[PDB]
């Protein structure tokens, strides 16, 4: 009885591996299409595309988008949707007895995923480059708690006598939970990726008040969320896609850790 | 002892050349594909970092 | 300059190196043509002794 | 890819393993002689204890 | 250098020397095929004399 129990263990595990399988294949595909997007909003942020190849590029996004979607809604392993977030918790008898199984997660890759993206600020008061930061009020502090649960707070000090764009770069390079940018107008944009945010995103410092930085609930913009019209557009799409790439790396890497524990499970049962 | 019914040898062989057969499919496709890591499997953070590089 | 450095640290932690990966390939083609050869004399004789003890 | 791996599942599920089921024929054929064996002594020796008798 | 002389030695430890052990297989195969004979001789014989005394 027992040798039949691992008969039906190993087929068990076998199937969850080809399921895996198929659901890796399909996140890296996925993968390759935002890294290409990633390489079209770069590309738009150029400040030498007048009006109409923008429009292109945003075409060109739009219709990666739309494959997005597509490869989200479609991937099935014979009727069984993998990532269209069907799949939910999954479980798998893994050995002779009854009480020994691995829960197969699946999170949903479509483009309207909450964990596809995150939460965007933008500056209200636009600075030209004329402007530069005044030594007067340079301190900068964020306070906020991630997904985690450990609260983070920064102080990041702005070094005087530059323009806006500079300080995007400074408060990038400082720190990784952000993806500070400037849009068209000068206006920075702020960007946290929703793993790293999780509550009132709150701002405080004579810096923030200058530029007119408004820390709060944020807008709420995926993949889906991309426009690719616009400099700022650009740049919080490129934001928005490290932050996507970052969550399907993560989910690559549960899948594989599942399937390589279902590779010593079923060399054991055998 | 000369037993029929059942072939302990016989699986143990049996194993042994499915784990060789694994292994030499793997070994081909990382010498076709050209990269050593095409799935998670291969390696996690090795798959993460090769693609935040690339 | 940056360029060049990252897609050599991308192609060490991804790229195969040919050598041994063909290396691995010839072993593993090696045990399976072992593990075929000690099957087939594991799955006739010792199950075809007892004939010849009858 | 998916049709690489739907292929891969099918044949797991459904293509046979040749030393699992070689195995199987081999010792089928062994317990098949050892039964027509076993059959032919038991045929003459019974039948053939009782007219000895008589 | 460390690795290869460390593989080196695992080698000298734990992997089997072929040589050596088709050896051995053969000689066992032998052993096998020897005491089959030698058991089909002494189940015969030493009895049926008793019933060859009748």
């Amino acid at each position: 009885a027992q040798s039949r129990g691992l008969d039906v263990a190993m087929r068990n595990a076998n199937d969850g591996i080809s399921i895996a399988q198929t659901a890796e294949g399909a996140m890296n595909e996925s993968t390759s299409i935002l890294q290409r997007m990633r390489d079209l909003a770069l590309q738009s942020a150029n400040g030498t595309n007048s009006a109409s190849e923008r429009q292109a590029l945003n075409e060109e996004s739009v219709a990666l988008q739309d494959e997005l979607n597509r490869i989200a809604e479609t991937t099935s392993f014979g009727g069984r949707k993998l990532l269209n977030g069907s799949f939910g918790e999954a479980s798998f008898q893994i050995g002779s007895s009854s009480g020994e199984a691995i829960i197969m997660g699946l999170t949903s890759v479509r483009a309207d995923d909450f964990r596809m993206g995150g939460q965007s600020f933008i500056a209200e008061q636009p600075k030209t480059k004329e402007w530069g930061v005044p030594p007067t009020a340079r301190d900068l502090k964020f306070e906020f708690t991630k997904k985690d649960g450990e609260a983070v707070v920064l102080d990041i000090i702005a070094k005087d006598g530059d323009d806006i764009e500079e300080l995007a770069t400074y408060i990038n390079g400082q720190t990784d939970l952000f993806k500070a940018s400037v849009d068209q107008e000068g206006k920075l944009q702020i960007f946290v990726a929703e793993p790293n945010i999780e509550g009132n995103f709150n701002i405080s410092g004579g810096l923030a008040t200058e530029l007119g930085l408004n820390g709060g609930p944020g807008v709420k913009t995926t993949v889906q969320d991309i426009d690719i019209t616009s400099v700022g557009g650009s740049q919080n799409a490129v934001g928005i896609i490290d932050a996507a790439l970052k969550y399907v790396d993560s989910q690559r890497a549960d899948l594989g850790a599942k399937q390589n524990r279902l590779s010593h499970s079923i060399s054991n049962l055998s | 002892t000369i037993n029929v019914n059942t072939n302990v040898s016989a699986m143990t062989a049996q194993r042994y050349l499915t784990k060789a057969t694994g292994e030499l499919n793997t070994s081909m496709e990382r010498l076709s594909s050209g990269n050593r890591i095409n799935s998670a499997k291969d390696d996690a953070a090795g798959l993460q970092i090769s693609n935040r590089l690339t | 300059n940056i360029q060049e450095n990252v897609e050599a640290s991308k192609s060490r932690i991804k790229d195969t190196d040919f050598a041994k990966e063909t290396t691995q390939l010839t072993k593993s083609q090696i045990l399976q043509q072992a593990g075929t050869s000690i099957l087939a004399q594991a799955k006739q004789l010792p199950n075809s002794a007892i004939s010849l003890l009858q």
